[PDB]
């Protein structure tokens, strides 16, 4: 009648607005919408700081590229947004913090392009090491690659330099980077951007953890993994390229225990 | 009738120097600034340099740094723009924008301007 | 409900005292002024108070017109070398001393503004020539509007500007201007700068004045003799008198002690001595 | 729509059958549409200076010790 | 009865608590308590950020010293708190900002010490220049001396170097640094710490300006000037010294127009 | 046959016993027979700009897709 569609979506958070004309509806992770801490589940005694508009807005992470060679890409939340306006500021200023997200992945092309990208949301997305000698050895500096994030690899290559280890994640694509067959990755809330159909993936994520509120600096709640289910193909070309852009918006964020700022050793 | 009238010409060879002057009248309420602006042959009008009211505290544009000198003589109610090392990028029109200012942008009085040409 | 012309509180008759109450003792550390009246410290009779504060009301304190500026223009002979003098004055109360200091008794104000124009002319050159009664246009050029460059250029058409053609000899000219401020109060003192000097920018690009808001705050007035060139030179002086009406003010500030220097708060040396010599034990 | 206001009589003329006595009033009628144009009323309020005299949080009682 | 006194004061803001046993009551500037912007006086259309506990807490500025030689000291608000936790962070992140304060000045001594310090609060505390050639010439870098603040001088000494001006404030003490006799400084909300009596000065200040909300980066609302009304004296000593500590707490702070962070050229 | 109209008060004088408060009015009486001679009232209406903004035949609903 009036023309309301599932493909046409307009999301708004604070002073930012995301639109789209080729969506595939939207995903509310585990059906729960992100929310503020209820007195019933409260834990720290102090008055929590809720930045709201100050932090609850979409932040665009630098754009990555997609080619036939691409194995995959990954990020961590809140990690990924560690240096995004006030959200980061507030994050670094408090001992505790809980936040939900509205993850929107953008990757458009032509009706002449073909492929599929599975944007997966994994709470506690633990990734595997690169050493056949030392388990759980990835260093913090490699565990949290910020807004630039990381990638998946097509082959597991052990780290042999035991004089100075590389201490990073070697997340095998087919193993979803955690010793399990990718095909089962659908148990996690997800959407698959299939070029011929849509152009974006929106995954609203509530705060999920073992605790009501937790140290954000130390621990990542969610994980955003994007791997090409179908490889990129365009025309009769040998080198096609299309970009992927991630915009994430923290929601219902609250922080407790205000203190001096933490300057982490990221490098 | 704050009459701003430029002088100084503009027809030097590449590398020389010219003295761009500006006669001021009316009521220039000293406090604020007094400056110079260029429009260029085919570009946007750009700020050259600004000198303080009576104070010889000034600044210069990145492009002109040290190669242009802007002073004043409030006894003679004039401002001067000595320009050494003229070049093919300096070829342009120059304007004595000396009124109000407070900074390096606001104005209520300009001049008619004069053209400069650094040929070679 | 207590108006300006109200009789002041009466003096109550109070007698001798010997009690544990202490009007006399206080502590000016609290910042607070001890609020006493004669009766509190000495024996008094009953007094029906007659005096009122009537005249001291904010409105009344500014109820006078005040000379803000003296604009000079002239009408010379056609053959002359110099151009016909037409003045342009930046509208501000800070060109003169009197009114300014009065306005400086507070931090902010709002007032519908009344301007009066007293014109006065005379000849200059020794000659017995004649000039027919002269007219004068007072054109208000708001910020950004085209400022006249000539005495006879297009600008005097005033299709949108508010002007006043004064004929010499008639009663002084007067116009009303409301509170035209861009803020919610006029600012007498502005502790700040118009620009912010950024780090990714050159010092010059981020520099501005201290105490200034907008260089052009209210605009300029332009006054010119309307009548054309006359063989005998006639100079004219237009005196502007401002009376701030419907005035409100906020936060009192100590009155200026030393002579003004520039539009700012700054003080010149050689004027830093206001109080004279007086011996401590000499009445 | 005239505005009739009363005057605070100062020097009383030897009358109470025209002047001096029976309350003296004055008429005022605005001539323009703009509020700015009006004549200054002068019928203004006064107020408590305590907002300047006693800028303290706890009430000042003159009869007692200031610091208790 | 229960022992409640004017000298004993316990103020609390967020996660900070100020106590005192020798106060002289407290001053609410112009009787108005600091407050949030009411829809009646609102101006910017966006949802304002109210940091509350995040910014509404006492921040201690480095301690200055008091000796018989001292002429005076001064600061600017919000300037002074430009680098104080989240308040500063938020300050730098927004185009507009309005805030009130709870200024508490601390300076104790012995019953054997003597002197008086007048802590004055001046809204729009404009100070005078140092040049007899250039009016209103103090540069931003000298106008905003942050938490370290500035001082008053006993004599006006013009700046003669017209090759490169010093462009600072030369605020003559007796002229309250603005061409007016100090003795009239009492028209501003104030308290005078007189050693024999008290030990602190508390001046709660509401937001005062010509606009409902204004650019904090560009403009300072209040001014905190402290000048010794009575010089410091202790015993029969030639060099006495006692410290003064300022702790200010922003109140009812709100910020609008969220954008990228401003990195001002302070030096 | 006077015309009494109200004014939109801007700068409020410290009064509510003459000015500032109790609605300020102004009187007007025409002096000529010709309509042309009258003073410009200024009490004019405003209107919907849609006759220019939305010159469309089928109503514009901002919340839905323009072309359906
Ligand atoms: C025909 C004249 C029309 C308009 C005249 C406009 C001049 C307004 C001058 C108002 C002076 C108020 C000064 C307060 C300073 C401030 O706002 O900060």
């Amino acid at each position: 009648a009036c023309g309301y569609s599932d493909r046409v979506l307009q999301l708004t958070l604070g002073n930012s607005t995301i639109t789209t004309q080729e969506a595939a509806n939207s995903v509310v992770a585990y059906g729960r919408w992100p929310e503020y801490l209820r007195d019933s589940e409260a834990n720290p005694v102090d008055q929590p700081t809720e930045p709201d508009v100050a932090a609850c807005r979409f932040y665009t992470l630098d754009t990555v590229s997609w080619t036939k060679e691409s194995r995959g890409w990954w990020w961590k939340l809140p990690d990924a947004l560690r240096d995004m306006g006030l959200f980061g500021q507030n994050m670094y200023y408090h001992y505790l913090g809980r936040s939900g997200y509205t993850v929107h992945v953008q990757c458009n092309a032509s009706k002449f392009h073909q492929g599929a990208l599975g944007v997966f949301a994994v709470p506690e997305m633990c990734l595997a090491g690169d050493s056949n000698t030392t388990t759980m050895h990835t260093s913090y500096q490699n565990a949290n690659p910020g807004e630039k994030g990381g990638t998946f690899t097509g082959t597991f290559t052990p780290d042999n330099n035991q004089t100075s280890p590389a201490r990073r994640f070697c997340p095998v694509d087919y193993l979803l980077g955690n010793g399990t067959l990718l095909g089962n990755a659908f148990v996690f809330p997800h959407q698959i951007i299939n070029l011929r159909t849509n152009n974006c993936a929106t995954l609203v994520l509530p705060y999920v953890n073992s605790l009501s509120i937790d140290s954000m600096v130390k621990h990542n709640n969610w994980g955003i993994a994007i791997l090409p289910l179908a490889p990129l193909n365009f025309a009769s070309e040998s080198s096609p390229e299309i970009p992927i852009t991630l915009t994430i918006a923290p929601m219902c964020c609250e922080f407790n225990g205000l203190r001096n700022i933490t300057l982490p050793r990221l490098q | 009738q704050v009459q701003l009238q430029e002088s100084g010409g503009g027809s030097a060879q590449t590398g020389g120097s010219l003295r761009l002057s500006c006669a001021a009248s009316g009521f220039t309420f000293s406090h604020g600034y007094m400056a110079w602006f260029r429009q260029a042959p085919e570009k946007e009008r750009e700020w050259v340099a600004c000198v303080r009211t009576s104070g010889v505290s000034a600044y210069y544009a990145d492009s002109v740094l040290g190669r242009f000198t802007i002073s004043q003589d409030n006894a003679k109610s004039t401002l001067y723009l000595q320009m050494n090392n003229l070049k093919p990028e300096d070829t342009a029109m120059y304007y004595c924008a000396a009124t109000s200012i407070s900074c390096s942008s606001g104005y209520m009085f300009w001049g008619q301007g004069t053209q400069v040409t650094v040929s070679s | 409900a207590a108006t300006s012309r109200d009789a002041l509180p009466n003096t109550e008759a109070s007698g001798p005292t010997h009690s544990k109450e202490i009007p006399a003792l206080t502590a000016v550390e609290t910042g607070a002024t001890n609020p006493l009246v004669p009766s509190d410290t000495v024996q008094t009779r009953h007094v029906v108070q007659h005096r009122s504060r009537s005249e001291s009301s904010i409105e009344s304190f500014f109820a006078r017109g005040a000379c803000v500026t003296i604009m000079t223009v002239d009408n010379p002979a056609s053959t002359t070398n110099k151009d016909k003098l037409f003045a342009v004055w930046k509208i501000t109360y800070k060109d003169t001393v009197q009114l300014r200091r009065k306005l400086e008794f507070f931090t902010y104000s709002r007032f519908d503004m009344e301007l009066t124009f007293v014109v006065t002319a005379n000849f200059t050159e020794t000659n017995n020539g004649h000039a027919l009664n002269q007219v004068y246009q007072i054109m208000y050029v708001p910020p950004g509007a085209p400022v006249p460059e000539k005495w006879d250029d297009y600008t005097w058409q005033t299709s949108s500007n508010p002007s006043i053609f004064y004929t010499y000899g008639t009663a002084p000219a007067r116009i009303s201007v409301p509170y035209v401020g861009i803020s919610n109060a006029y600012s007498h003192f502005y502790d700040g700068f118009s620009k912010v000097p950024l780090k990714d920018q050159s010092a010059a690009l981020g520099d501005s004045l201290y105490g200034a808001a907008s260089l052009n705050d209210f605009g300029i007035l332009a006054v010119r003799v309307v009548n054309d060139h006359n063989p005998t030179k006639v100079t004219s002086k237009i005196r502007v008198y401002l009376k701030p009406k419907h005035i409100r003010v906020w936060c009192p500030r100590p009155p200026r002690a030393v002579a003004y220097y520039g539009p700012g708060v700054d003080y010149k040396d050689g004027t830093l001595t206001p109080l004279s010599t007086k011996d401590l034990t000499t009445y | 729509g005239a505005q009739v206001s009363s005057q605070k009589v100062g020097a009383h003329e030897n009358s109470n059958r025209a002047y001096g006595g029976s309350t003296i009033n004055y008429t005022t009628i605005n001539y323009y549409r703009d509020s700015a144009s009006n004549a200054a009323s002068k019928q203004d309020f006064s107020q408590d200076p305590s907002k300047f005299t006693e800028p303290i949080k706890d009430v000042l009682i003159k009869t007692a010790p200031m610091l208790n």
